[PDB]
C-alpha cells in the first residue's frame, strides 16, 4: 500500500501524505544533534561534534555558519545540500541589505529560504532538500530563534533542537529550561541537554558554542572557554 | 545602367547594356544584367550590384522549387507578386534595386517592381539612369503591331540612344526573345552586331 | 526493498538514503589509489600507477593535473568524468583571477567544483559524476588539502587518500603520520602508506609524486628522483 | 539483477557500472579491425577491408578519413554515428585554425571530440555514440597517436588497434613491435598483425594504408603499393 | 530477452544492437521494389508499379521524384515519411545553389539527408524514418548512384536495389550486370532483374523508367517507350 | 505480442508497423460514409446524412466545407479534430493567395495539410489526427480529387470514398463508374453507390451534394434538388 | 483490455476510442441538469438548483453566466474547470469586439472555446476539461443555441439539455417541444421537462430562468416570477 | 594600397605592394596583402586590415573544409559567390574591404568583389587607392596574347607606376603565378628585383 505512493514527490497518498517529504526528514535524523535557546537579551547555538580521526582539520566540520555579523545558522542532514542552502541564505541577506540598506526582520530571511525548500516539494524532476536549519540572531525586534524543515515549515522557539538526539534534547529542555537566564547559566544548561541525549557508551566532546547579545556582534567560543563548561 | 522590356502579340523582348560603375569609375565593361529565371521568364536588374545578384539567386531557387512541386511554371504575375512581398517585408532596410520581370504563361507580360515592392504591369518599361532616353524613343516609335524582328531593332535603337547621353551606360547590348514556341532565346552577339551595322549605329 | 528505491537519483529511500549517489561512490573505489599529505611549509600528492602494456605512452596516464602554477588535483573513478571536472576547475580558477586579479583561497575553488557535482544529484535526467578529487596547493592562508566526493561533500585534511586502497592507506596514516615533517621524510612515509595497501602478489611501481612549498611553484618529481625512494 | 540497471544511460548499477556505455562498446566490436602505429619521424594507419559484392564502388567504404592535411582518423562501429563524429572533428579543427591561425596540439582536437561523446553518457533522452576512433597526425610536438571510446576516454599509444580483432592485433603488437622502424618495415609489421587476427577460413585482402612524415602531408597508399606488401 | 531492449530508440541491447532502427528497416521491405544502375556516361532508375484499381490516377503513384533537373530520387517504405524526406532534399539542393551558385557533388546532398535521418535515431521522443532512398544524377564528377537507409548509412553503387524484392534483384545483378552498357541494353537488363524478383503468379506491369546522360537533363520514359521493353 | 508495441506513437513493431497510426484509422471507419467523383469538366462530393432527433438544426451537421470559392472538403472520423484540420486548410489557402496572388495547384494545399498530419505521427507527446479528408476543386490544371488519411498519405482519384461504408462504395464504383459523365448522371450514380452501402434495415436519407464546373464557383444542392435524385 | 488503453490522453484504443475523453464525459453527468430552448424571436435557459444548507448564499451557485449583454452560458461538470472556461469565453468575446467593433456570429465564439477544449485532448501532460457548456444568445442572424462537450464537439439545437438528467429531458422534449411558442408557454414547457427528469422522492425547487428577445438584452427571472411557473 | 590580377591563356597573375598606413603615417613597410586560399586560388585584400585578415582566415577554413568533404577544389566562381553572400548578409554593418579572387578550375578566372557583395568577372582588375594608375597602364599595354613572362613584367610596371603617384602605396612588390601544371607559385624576391633592374625601374 505505502510502496505504491512513495515513489514520486508530486503524488498524494490516499490518506493525504507526501512520503517523499517524510523520507527526506529521515535523512535529517542521521545528522549530529544541534540546539539553540534564547536568554536574557541574547540567543545562543550549540552543535555537537563527533570527533573523527586526527587527520581531519578542526576548522571545516564546524556546523555553525554566520549568515552575517548578526545572524547565524546551524544545519543537520545532507552536508552537500546544507552548504547550498547556507550559500542561498547569505546571498538573500545581502539582497535585503542592498534593497533597503539594512536587515530589519530575520523572519523574512527564513521565509525566503523556506520558500526555496517548499518549491522543491511541488514540482516533478527534483528532490527535496534533506536538511533542517536553525536560524538565530538579533534584529530590530530582538533575539530571534527559528527552525526550518525539508517541507519548508517555519516555527519560532524559545528553545529547540535538530538532529538525531532531537527528541531527547527537547524533552530535557521541556523540563529544565528557564527564561531570561544569564549567558553562562544558559550554556551550562545547554551542555546538560546535549549530554542527556548521548548513549551510555560515549561522552560529551567539547562542542561548538556561539552566542550574540543586543548591541553586539556574534562571537564564537574558543576551545579554552568550551572546556570550562565541559 | 539601361534596361528595357517590351511586349508584342506573342513575344517578350528584354535588353540591357553591360557597363558597371564600381568606386566612381568604369571598372567593368562586360557586366551581366539580364538573366533567365525560368523556362519562359526573364529578369533585368538595376541598382546595387550586391543586392541585385542575391535576388536573382533567390528567384531562381524559388521558381525551380515551385516548378518541381506544382509540376507547372509559376505564372508571370505570381512571380511579380512574390517579389513584391519580399521587397516590401524589408522596406525600411530595403534592397536598393529596380527590377523588370517578363515572360509568357498564356500571354505576354512585363512587370516593373520598385524597391518598396510596388508592382505594375505595362506594355513596355525601362529602368536605370538611361531609362528616360529610352522612353522618348519608345513613345515616338513603339507599335503594338510590330513583328519580332522590328521589335529587336526598336530596343537596340532605344538603348543606343541612351548610351549616347547617359555616362553610366555603355558596352555591348544583350537581347533576349521569349516565345511559347521557342522558349527563352538569347540572341548571339554577332547577330546583334549585324543589326547595329544595318541600322547605321556604328 | 532496496531495489525499489535505487533507480532514480531524485528518490529518497524510506530510511532517507540516496542509493544512486551511493552507487556512484562504488565507481570511485574501482580507481587507482592516490593520497596527499601536508608537511612543513608544503603539501604533496602521490598517485599509484598500474603499469599497462609497453604500447602506452607514459605521459597521458598521469592522474596528477595542475589547475594552475600553485594548485594541483588528483582524481579517481570514471576517467572521462574526471577530465570534465578538471577542465571545469581550470576554467573556474581563471575566472577568479580575471575578477579579482589573483586567487586568495583554494577552498572557494573547491566549493565551485563541489556545487557543480551537487547539482547533478538533485535534478532528474542527469547522473552524478562518479569521481572523487583531491585538491592541494598554496594560497594566501598556507598549504591546503581538500577532497571532494560524488555527492559534493567537502572536507579538509592534514592527510587523506582516495581510490581502491583508501581504507588501507588512511589506516596506515592514522598510525604513522607526523606533522611538520621534512619533504624527503614525507615522501618516504607516503611511499610506505601506498606500499601497505597493495596485495601480496604485486609491488610498488614508481608512482607519481608532486609537491609545492611556500613561495615556490609546483614541481613534478622526475623518474630519477622517484626511484630514489622506491 | 543486471537487467534492472541496464535500461537507462543515467543509472548506476549497485557495483558502480554504466551498462548502457558498456553495451555501446559491444557495437564497436562488430566493426572491421583497424590499427595504427608510430615509426621513425612518422605515424601510419591500417584499416582492414571486407570485400563485398562487385556492385559497390571502391571509394566510399574507405574508413580512413582526413581531418586536415596533417591529421587523419579511422573509426569502427556504427557507420552513421562515425560519419557524424568525423564531420564534428573537421569543423572543430577549422575552428582552431580560425582562432589561432594554426593547429598546435592534436590532443586538444581529440579532447573536443571526446567531450562531445562524454556528454551523451550523462544526460537522459540521448544514447551514446557507438563508435571508437583513432587519431594520428603531425603537430608542433611530433607524431601523435590517440584513441577514443564511446565513454569518451582518451589514451595515447605507440601502437594500438580497434575493431573485432583488436585483442589479437594488440597481443601480436605486444610481442613484435619495435620503435623507430623505417616506414616500409612498419607497414610489413602492420600487415602481419592484421593477418594474425583473421580466422583460418579467410585471408588478407589489400587493406587501406595511410602514413605521414615530419615536414610532409598525409599520403594515401595506392592499390599498386598495397599489393607489394600483400 | 529481445523484448526488453526493443521499446526505446536510445537503448542499446546487451549485444550492441538498436532494435528500433532494425524494426524501421522492416517497414522498408514492405515497399515496392526499385533499382538503379549506371551505364555508359549515364545512370537510370527503375521502379516497379503495383497496379491498383482503375479509380486511381496514374500520375501520383510515381515513386521517381526529381530533386532538380540533374538529380532524381526513388524511395521505398512509409509513403508519408518518404514525401517529407523528398521535400527536405529539394530544399537542401536549392540551399546549395543559393550559397555557391551551382551543385558540384551529389554526395554532399545525400549526406545532408542522411544526417537528418541519423538525428532521429539518437534522441528520445522521436521515431526513425521508415524510408530507404536511392539518389542518382550527374554532377561535376560524373554519373553517381547512392542509397540511404533508415539508420542514415550511405553507400555508393554501380547498381543497387531497394524494396521487397531487393535480395532477388541484387542477386540477379550480381550475375548479369555489365559496365558501360548502352542505355537501351541497360534498360532491358533492368527489366529482367525486376522480372526475376516477382512471384510465379504475377508478371511485370510496365514500370517507371528514368535516365540521364552527361550534358543533358533527366528524361522520363513515356508509356509507349516502356511497352517496347515490356 | 501486439499489446507490447501499440502504446506509443514513436515505437515500431518487430514487423515494422505503427499500431497507433493504425488505431487512428479505426476511428475514421466510425464516421459517416462520404464520396466524391469527377465528371465532364467538373467534380462533385456526396456525404451521407444520419438523421438525428428533430431538435438538431439542419445547418451545422453539414460535413461538406468550402475551403474557398473553388475548393471544397469533406471529412470523416473525430468531428473535433476534423474542425481543426478544416480551419488549418482555410488558413493555408489564404496564405497561398497572399504570397502569389492566386491558387494554382490544389495538390500543394493538400500536401500542407498532410504534412501537418504526418508531423503528429513522428513526435512523442502528441496523438495523430483521427480524420480522413477528401479535397475536390478546380485549379489551373482542371478538376482535382484527393484524399488524405491519418498517416498523412496522399492519393489522387477519379472517384473515391471514406467512412464506414467505404469498402462497399468503392466496390460499387469499381464496377459502374464511367468517365466524362454529365453532372446529372454522375449524381444519380453516386446516389446508387451510397445506397448500395447501407444495411437492409435503413434507406437513403437525402444526403449532401455539392459540385463545381470549370469557369464557375462551387454550388450547394438545395433540398428540393436532392429529392429529385432521391 | 480496456484498462491497457485508458491511462493516457494521447493513446488510441485498438477500436479507435479515446477513453480519457470518454471518462471526462462521466464527470459531466455528475452535474446538475440544465437545458435551453428557442422560442418565437428568442431563446431561454433553465438550470436546476439543488438546495443545500441555509448557510450558503443564494447568489454564487448560479450556473447561468452572462458572457455579455446578449450572450449567456450554462455549464455542467467540474465547477472549477467551468469557471475557467467561462472566463476564457468572456475574454474571447471582448477580443472580438475590439477587433471588429461588435459581435456578429455567436458560433465563432463557441468555436474558440471548443478549440481550447480540443487542444487539451491531443497533447500529453494535460487533462481534458470535464465540462459541458450551452451557449444561447442573439446575434446578427437571430436566436442561437449551441452546446459543447469535453471533446470540443459543437452542435446547434432548437432545444437541448446537459447534466445528469439529460437523457430524460431530451426524451421529454422529443415528444412535447413546439416551435415559435410564446415565452410564457416555453418556460412552462421547460419546467415540465425538468420536472419529468427527477426521481419520485424529490420535487422541483424553483430553478434559474433566463431569456432574451430580439432587440433587447438578457433578463434574469426573479424568484417571484419563478414561483409563478412552479 | 595597390593590388592587381590579370588572366592569360592558361595562367593567372596577381600582385600587390606592401605599405600599411596605420594612425595616419607609414607604420609598416612589409605588410602582407596576397594570400593563397586554395590549391589553385589566390586572393588580394584592400581596405581595413582587421576586416580583411578575418575574411582571409574564413575563406581558408571554408575552402579546406569544402575540399575535404566533396573531394575536389571549389570552383572559382563558387568561391566568389560564397564571398558575395557573406558580405551582402551584413551590408548595413559591412566589411570595409575590396577583394580580388583569381584561380584556375578549368580556365583562368579573376573576380572583383565589393563591400556590398557585388561580384563581377573580368579579364583584369585592380583595387586600392593606386588602382586608377594601374588601369591606365593596363588599358594601353595589356594583350590577351601575352606570355607568362610578359605578363609578370606588365604587372610590375603597372604597380611601379602606381607607387610613383599614390602616397598610400609603396614597398616591395609580391607576385604570384597560378597554373594548372605548377599550381600556386609565389615568385622569389630576388627574381622580382632582377626584373625591376632589367625594366629600368630603379
Ligand atoms: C554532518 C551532518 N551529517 C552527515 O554527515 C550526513 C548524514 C547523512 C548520511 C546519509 C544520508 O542518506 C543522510 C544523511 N552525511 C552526508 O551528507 O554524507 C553522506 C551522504 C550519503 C548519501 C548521499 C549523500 C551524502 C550532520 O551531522 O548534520
Ligand atoms: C584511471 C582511473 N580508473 C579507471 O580506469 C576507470 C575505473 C572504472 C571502471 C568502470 C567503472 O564502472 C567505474 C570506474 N575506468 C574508466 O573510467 O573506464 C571504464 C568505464 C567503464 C564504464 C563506463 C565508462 C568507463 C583511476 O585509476 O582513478
Ligand atoms: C563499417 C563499420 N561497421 C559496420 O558496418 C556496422 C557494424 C554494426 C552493425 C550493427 C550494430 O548494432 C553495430 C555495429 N554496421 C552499421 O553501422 O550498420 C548496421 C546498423 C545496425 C543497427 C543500427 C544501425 C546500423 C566498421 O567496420 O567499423
Ligand atoms: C508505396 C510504398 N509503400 C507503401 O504503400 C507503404 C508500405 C508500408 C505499409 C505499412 C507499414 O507499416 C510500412 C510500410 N504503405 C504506407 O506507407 O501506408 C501504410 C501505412 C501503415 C502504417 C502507418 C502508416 C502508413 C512503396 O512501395 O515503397
Ligand atoms: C460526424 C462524424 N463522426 C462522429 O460523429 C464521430 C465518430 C467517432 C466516435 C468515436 C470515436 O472514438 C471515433 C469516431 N464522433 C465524434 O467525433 O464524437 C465522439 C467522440 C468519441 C471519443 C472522443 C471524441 C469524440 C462522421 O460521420 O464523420
Ligand atoms: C455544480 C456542478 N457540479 C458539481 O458540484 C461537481 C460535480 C462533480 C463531482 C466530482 C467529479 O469528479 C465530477 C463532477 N463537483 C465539483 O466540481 O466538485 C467536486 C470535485 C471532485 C473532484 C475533483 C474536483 C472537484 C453542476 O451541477 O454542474
Amino acid at each position: 500500500g505505502q510502496m505504491a505512493y512513495d515513489r514520486a514527490i508530486t503524488v498524494f497518498s490516499p490518506d493525504g501524505r507526501l512520503f517523499q517529504v517524510e523520507y527526506a526528514r529521515e535523512a535529517v535524523k542521521k545528522g549530529s544533534t544541534a540546539l539553540g535557546m534564547k536568554f536574557a537579551n541574547g540567543v545562543l547555538l550549540i552543535s555537537d561534534k563527533k570527533v573523527r580521526s586526527r587527520l581531519i582539520e578542526q576548522n571545516s566540520i564546524e556546523k555553525i555558519q554566520l549568515i552575517d555579523d548578526y545572524v547565524a545558522a546551524v544545519t543537520s542532514g545532507l552536508v552537500a545540500d546544507a552548504r547550498v542552502l547556507v550559500d542561498f541564505a547569505r546571498i538573500s541577506a545581502q539582497q535585503e541589505k542592498v534593497t533597503y540598506g539594512s536587515l530589519v526582520n530575520i523572519e523574512n530571511l527564513v521565509k525566503r529560504v523556506a520558500d526555496q525548500m517548499q518549491q522543491y516539494t511541488q514540482y516533478g524532476g527534483v528532490r527535496p532538500y534533506g536538511v533542517s536549519l536553525i536560524f538565530a540572531g538579533i534584529d530590530q525586534i530582538g533575539p530571534r530563534l527559528f527552525d526550518c524543515d525539508p517541507a519548508g515549515t517555519i516555527n519560532e522557539y524559545k528553545a529547540t533542537a535538530i538532529g538525531s538526539g532531537k527528541d531527547a534534547v527537547v524533552s530535557f529542555l521541556e523540563r529544565e529550561y528557564k527564561e531570561n537566564l544569564p549567558e553562562k547559566e544558559a550554556v551550562t544548561l545547554g551542555i546538560k541537554a546535549l549530554k542527556s541525549s548521548l548513549e551510555e557508551g560515549e561522552e560529551l566532546k567539547a562542542p561548538e558554542i556561539a552566542s550574540i547579545t543586543v548591541g553586539n556582534k556574534y562571537r564564537i567560543y574558543d576551545q579554552e572557554e568550551v572546556k570550562k563548561f565541559l | 545602367t539601361t534596361t528595357v522590356g517590351i511586349t508584342l502579340k506573342d513575344a517578350v523582348i528584354m535588353a540591357t547594356e553591360r557597363r558597371v560603375t564600381m568606386e566612381n569609375f568604369i571598372m567593368h565593361k562586360n557586366g551581366k544584367k539580364l538573366f533567365q529565371i525560368d523556362t519562359y521568364t526573364g529578369m533585368t536588374i538595376a541598382g546595387l550590384v550586391g543586392d541585385a545578384q542575391v535576388l536573382v539567386r533567390y528567384m531562381k531557387a524559388e521558381l525551380e522549387l515551385y516548378r518541381l512541386q506544382r509540376r507547372v511554371n509559376m505564372p508571370i504575375e505570381a512571380v511579380a507578386t512574390l517579389l513584391s512581398n519580399m521587397l516590401n517585408q524589408v522596406k525600411y532596410m530595403p534592397y536598393m534595386v529596380q527590377l523588370l520581370v517578363g515572360g509568357i504563361d498564356t500571354a505576354p507580360h512585363v512587370f516593373s517592381i520598385d524597391a518598396a515592392g510596388g508592382s505594375v504591369e505595362d506594355i513596355y518599361a525601362s529602368t536605370g539612369s538611361g531609362s528616360p532616353f529610352v522612353y522618348g524613343v519608345l513613345e515616338s516609335q513603339y507599335s503594338e503591331k510590330m513583328t519580332v524582328d522590328e521589335g529587336v531593332d526598336l530596343v537596340i535603337r532605344a538603348i543606343s540612344a541612351a548610351k549616347q547621353r547617359d555616362s553610366a551606360s555603355g558596352g555591348m547590348i544583350d537581347v533576349a526573345v521569349i516565345t511559347r514556341k521557342d522558349g527563352y532565346v538569347q540572341l548571339p552577339t554577332d547577330q546583334i552586331e549585324s543589326r547595329i551595322r544595318k541600322l547605321g549605329l556604328i
